[PDB]
């Protein structure tokens, strides 16, 4: 919890496959996956990506697998947000494995997108 | 249960000082022998070892030709003969001991029971 | 009449992980280990249940060869009759083990500038693994305190953990290539001898 910046913001058009991106610090062998919440609720799973670059977990909402990017040199973690579900607008934060053991913490920011059509 | 070491001093070039070491424990049957040398907290480098059965003797390349080890059963006092004194020989000498018996060669610091005190030789 | 493919196992281009180890059987050949036993190229040559010299004058019907890479200080779990995390959840050696364990440093290849994160190990399971049994599963184990029941969240973890190498790591953290060659005897004629 030193410096884990993110990015976001947009209300241009919904229905497509608009992407969202952020960045993480030097993780090494750390598992990373973004989380989002819901109004009157919290801690809703989205995805989990391993540190190998080939291990990927997907949400039940997304069918099978979608496009996810991860650059080890740049230390950036990306998320699959296809199909632009009309009710799936919320705050997105790139939280690490704070629940797990060999990852310290990350709960320090959050980004939102409100695309509509 | 500890370690007892004897021998050491100061000898110039072209001298000798036997570096003996004994185990007072009764587990000498299944404990191997090993040697290491490092004065200034340096990483321990392998010197010599003896296999459990005793037919094969393994030594480090540098100490080959001068250093010689032997196995004792009267007092379990494993002996090492040190000769050909050099400047780099001025280092703390460790009497490492292997764990339970296993047929093979150990040349790593992964496991060792006790760390000895030892002696160092100063050459002018 | 041809030498056994022990050199092929020794000089494999890539090595398997602890949870995905590869078993390569040896048959229809004779192995001459005299040149390599005294070569001193292996930093660990433990031979549980058999003397290295005595196995030369013996014929083994079946040979099992396993390969995986672990830490320098993590080789304690690989021992007969030993209880540990790796033994319980990754790779267990049975008590009736007659093989020879060979390991050596891999700083030249496995460790390199920039880091290596290809290797993996498992730590979450219901019970301990049966010896000489390997299971690969993507099921996300969940703690009994808080069951997610459909996701990996609070008190719910994926069994695999990423495992890293780098030159700046200490001697204890150095990679070590571990190869285990097991030998067994049966009533059938042996195609492997010494
Ligand atoms: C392993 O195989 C490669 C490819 O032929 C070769 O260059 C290398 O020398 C082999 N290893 C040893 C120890 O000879």
């Amino acid at each position: 919890q030193v410096q884990l910046v993110e990015s976001g913001g947009g209300l241009v058009q919904a229905g497509g496959s608009l992407r969202l991106s952020c960045a993480v610090s030097g993780l090494g062998a750390h598992r990373v996956g973004w989380f989002r919440r819901a109004p009157g609720k919290e801690r809703e799973f989205v995805a989990a990506i391993g540190a190998n670059g080939g291990n990927t977990n997907y949400l039940d909402s997304v069918k099978g697998r979608f496009t996810i990017s991860r650059d080890n040199a740049k230390n950036t973690i990306y998320l699959q947000m296809n199909s632009l579900k009309p009710q799936d607008t919320a705050v997105y934060y790139c939280a690490a494995r704070d629940i797990e053991t060999a990852e310290y913490t990350y709960w320090g920011q959050g980004t939102q997108v409100t695309v509509s059509s | 249960v500890q370690l007892v070491e004897s021998g050491g001093g100061l000898v110039q070039a072209g001298g000798s000082l036997r570096l003996s070491c004994a185990v007072s424990g009764r587990t000498f049957s299944t404990y191997g022998m090993a040697w290491f040398r490092q004065a200034p907290g340096k990483e321990r480098d392998f010197v010599a070892t003896i296999t459990r059965s005793g037919e094969t003797t393994l030594y480090a390349d540098s100490v080959k030709g001068r250093f010689t080890i032997s196995r004792d059963n009267a007092k379990n006092t494993v002996y090492l003969q040190m000769n050909s004194l050099k400047i780099e020989d001025t280092a703390v000498y460790y009497c490492a001991v292997r764990r339970d018996s296993s047929w093979g060669y150990s040349r790593d610091l992964f496991e060792y029971d006790y760390w000895g005190q030892g002696t160092q030789v100063t050459v002018s | 009449t041809n030498l056994c493919p022990f050199g092929e196992v020794f000089n494999a281009t890539r090595f398997a992980s602890v949870y995905a180890w590869n078993r390569k059987r040896i048959s229809n050949c004779v192995a001459d280990y005299s040149v390599l036993y005294n070569s001193a190229s292996f930093s660990t040559f433990k031979c549980y249940g058999v003397s290295p010299t005595k196995l030369n004058d013996l014929c083994f019907t079946n040979v099992y060869a396993d390969s995986f890479v672990i830490r320098g200080d993590e080789v304690r779990q690989i021992a007969p009759g030993q209880t540990g995390k790796i033994a319980d959840y990754n790779y267990k050696l049975p008590d009736d083990f007659t093989g020879c364990v060979i390991a050596w440093n891999s700083n030249n290849l496995d460790s390199k500038v920039g880091g290596n994160y290809n290797y993996l190990y498992r730590l979450f399971r219901k019970s301990n693994l049966k010896p000489f049994e390997r299971d690969i599963s993507t099921e996300i184990y969940q703690a009994g305190s808080t069951p997610c029941n459909g996701v990996e969240g609070f008190n719910c973890y994926f069994p695999l953990q990423s495992y890293g190498f780098q030159p700046t790591n200490g001697v204890g953290y150095q990679p070590y290539r571990v190869v285990v060659l097991s030998f067994e005897l049966l009533h059938a004629p042996a195609t492997v001898c010494g």
